[PDB]
């Protein structure tokens, strides 16, 4: 048993329309940084999040 | 003693045109809104006019670079020029399409339903000056300065032999003629292993070719982020323009299609005021390109740190997608 | 409103159903205009209106049967006037700017093309190019200087019973020095 | 007995102020083109159109 | 030395022709005939979008207050004046625009007045079509003209 947040989620879906794949926001700035760039593969360099 | 180098240097000529629907963006799929835009005034005709005129001045930018011979040269059968090997830069008539060896690599490093998402009225146009007349353009230039020299850029084309020639490219510098004709030998040697060096020099990253490749990038997002404002609801109480008429009567649906209107005419503005700026960074890098092109390849330059890193010789254009690559020799 | 399938609805009443041909649509309350191909998605049985990035609908399910069909746009694209001065003739050629001309030059119908001028369709040859085919000008293959652009390295002009012309850009003379090894010009 | 249609039409004024000429739209793409700038004679060249 | 009788009478005879190129045809100054006509196409919409309704009832504004009351009228006015409100910054953003590229070609001029007028440039293709030998400079309306001797 598990308790539920208001969070933010990045989904991410395939060609069949189902959700493979999805990444948290407020977890590590990796995960602020592909948040606030709405990618996955965030190249090398200093960035710009909230 | 001296060593005769090559550096190339990268440089953008023109950018995609574009031309936008006045009512396909705004109104689209609809006819009860082509009335209520018509009374805003002429946004849309000058939203054109200024998109036709950046779409006239690419054609330009073009003719400038490329087109300043009037008469087509071209090399003879024979390809001995005193022991210099220039098939890496004229073209192979083996190949299907008349382009040299070191433009194919040009080609491959830089990549170009591109279509199906534009329903919206946005639309490439494409350029009067196909790829094929521009690689024909400079196989011209590479053949008047290979047998003419410097005098075919001030009236009539007077040939010289290519290891004479170089003698007048030494005087220039501040050495003199017997440097070359002493050591004929070794410079041959020098002058072939640095173009066979440039060959493994493009192919070995993909970052060497960076300032024509922000060229097709930034114009490609921003047609990207033009197709996701009209998810935007801009206050409305639909982002769709046939829920609005279907649900509510006319006399309020009059104030609530007019704050979307506003808002789609705003970032259609926004787009079209940011390709000015863009085309007027472009038009000063036409400019450089077509100096170069005037000065560096049609004569001997003393500018230091203008053509090369270090006393210039000559140098060698050629044609890449959406700009131009120069080989200065030093 | 709506964003599951439908259960009560209003009275209306239900008309056929055509294929690849650009009509009105009214499924279920979502309004248009386009044509109704046959699609392959697979839907999940919870869902039923698709989307794309645009926020505009493009799959929907036909609400009495159970076939999934895509939405797309009518033809469009632009139109180009290829003239010369209107002191020396008044001919000139329509040009249909993105468009593969094997279905526009049917043109004429009970009004389909919206522009009223589609008796060209019925007149000249038409010539295909790269950047869509003009109507009311013939391809000559000889070459000539550049006039009037048109796209992707075709020029018209007007050549002097004379109708205008388009052909291949020439980009000059061809010239070829006589290289060789013991050769110079002086000029006197 | 003609019948009247509504249509855009281009009018042409004199300095006292009298209709001398008019031209429309809608009928010939040189005439589109004659009223789509302002003018009863265009130059040599390719123009936009509706 | 040798030849001064040729090369004066051959100068001479090219100042001649050079009168008829200006004036064959309405092209040739068509580089300052673009300048004055973009400024004044800019001016004329500025004035014409006045009698546009932007969505409102109607364009005179004094008629607004003379039949519609005062309690509502303020929504009725506010998308009349965002609208000309927007159509000035559209034109001093234009103006701005066209600011950059005169002051472009306004840099070339006071560089070609220093090497082409007072000296020889050797910069090939700068100052003329050949090897340059000098510059006169004429004024003109809103711009400048060289006569290049080459
Ligand atoms: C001047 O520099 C050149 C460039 O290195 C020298 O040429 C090299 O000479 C060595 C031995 O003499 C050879 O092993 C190399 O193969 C030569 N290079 C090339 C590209 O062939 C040249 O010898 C130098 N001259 C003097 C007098 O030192
Ligand atoms: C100049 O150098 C190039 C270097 O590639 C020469 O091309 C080679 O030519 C030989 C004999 O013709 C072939 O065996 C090689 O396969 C060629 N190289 C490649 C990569 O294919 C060219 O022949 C030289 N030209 C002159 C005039 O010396
Ligand atoms: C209009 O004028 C000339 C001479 O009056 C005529 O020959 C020609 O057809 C026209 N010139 C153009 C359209 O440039
Ligand atoms: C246009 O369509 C026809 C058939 O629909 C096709 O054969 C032709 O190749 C198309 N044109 C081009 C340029 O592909
Ligand atoms: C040009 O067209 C004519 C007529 O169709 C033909 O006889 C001729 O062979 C063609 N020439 C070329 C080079 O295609
Ligand atoms: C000049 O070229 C010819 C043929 O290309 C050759 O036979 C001759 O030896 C060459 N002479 C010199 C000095 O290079």
């Amino acid at each position: 048993v598990g308790y539920l947040q208001p969070r933010t989620f990045l989904l991410k879906y395939n060609e069949n329309g189902t959700i493979t794949d999805a990444v948290d926001c407020a977890l590590d700035p990796l995960s602020e940084t592909k948040c606030t760039l709405k990618s996955f593969t965030v190249e090398k360099g200093i960035y710009q999040t909230s | 003693n001296f060593t005769i180098s090559v550096t190339t240097e990268i440089l953008p000529v023109s950018m995609t045109k574009t031309s936008v629907d006045c009512t396909m963006y705004i109104c689209g799929d609809s006819t009860e809104c082509s009335n209520l835009l018509l009374q805003y005034g002429s946004f849309c005709t000058q939203l054109k006019r200024a998109l036709t005129g950046i779409a006239v001045e690419q054609d330009k930018n073009t003719q400038e670079v490329f087109a300043q011979v009037k008469q087509i040269y071209k090399t003879p059968p024979i390809k001995y020029f005193g022991g210099f090997n220039f098939s890496q830069i004229l073209p192979d008539p083996s190949k299907p399409s008349k382009r040299s060896p070191i433009e194919d690599l040009l080609f491959n490093k830089v990549t170009l339903l591109i279509c199906a998402q534009k329903f919206k009225g946005l639309t490439v146009l494409p350029p009067l000056l196909t790829d094929e007349m521009i690689a024909q353009y400079t196989s011209a230039l590479l053949a008047g300065t290979i047998t003419s020299g410097w005098t075919f850029g001030a009236g009539p084309a007077l040939q010289i032999p290519f290891p004479m020639q170089m003698a007048y490219r030494f005087n220039g510098i501040g050495v003199t003629q017997n440097v070359l004709y002493e050591n004929q030998k070794l410079i041959a040697n020098q002058f072939n292993s640095a173009i066979g060096k440039i060959q493994d020099s493009l192919s070995s990253t993909p970052s060497a070719l960076g300032k024509l490749q922000d060229v097709v990038n930034h114009n490609a997002q921003a047609l990207n982020t033009l197709v996701k404002q009209l998810s935007s609801k801009f206050g409305a109480i639909s982002s769709v323009l046939n829920d609005i008429f279907s649900r509510l009567d006319p006399p309020e649906a009059e104030v609530q299609i007019d704050r979307l209107i506003t808002g789609r005419l705003q970032s259609l503005q926004t787009y079209v005021t940011q390709q000015l700026i863009r085309a007027a960074e472009i038009r000063a890098s036409a400019n450089l390109a077509a100096t170069k092109m005037s000065e560096c390849v049609l004569g001997q330059s003393k500018r230091v740190d203008f053509c090369g890193k270090g006393y210039h010789l000559m140098s060698f254009p050629q044609s890449a997608p959406h700009g131009v690559v120069f080989l200065h020799v030093t | 409103l709506l964003h599951a399938p439908a259960t009560v609805c209003g009275p209306k009443k239900s008309t056929n159903l055509v294929k690849n041909k650009c009509v009105n649509f009214n499924f279920n309350g979502l309004k248009g205009t386009g044509v109704l191909t046959e699609s392959n998605k697979k839907f999940l049985p919870f869902q039923q209106f698709g989307r794309d990035i645009a926020d505009t609908t493009d799959a929907v399910r036909d609400p009495q049967t159970l076939e999934i069909l895509d939405i797309t746009p009518c033809s469009f694209g632009g139109v180009s006037v290829i003239t010369p001065g209107t002191n020396t003739s008044n001919q000139v050629a329509v040009l249909y700017q993105g468009v593969n001309c094997t279905e526009v030059p049917v043109a004429i119908h009970a009004d389909q093309l919206t522009p009223t001028w589609r008796v060209y369709s019925t007149g000249s040859n038409v010539f295909q190019t790269r950047a869509g085919c003009l109507i009311g000008a013939e391809y000559v293959n000889n070459s000539y200087e550049c006039d009037i652009p048109i796209g992707a390295g075709i020029c018209a002009s007007y050549q002097t019973s004379q109708s205008i012309i388009a052909y291949t850009m020439s980009l000059g003379a061809e010239n070829s020095v006589a290289y060789s090894n013991n050769s110079i010009a002086i000029p006197t």
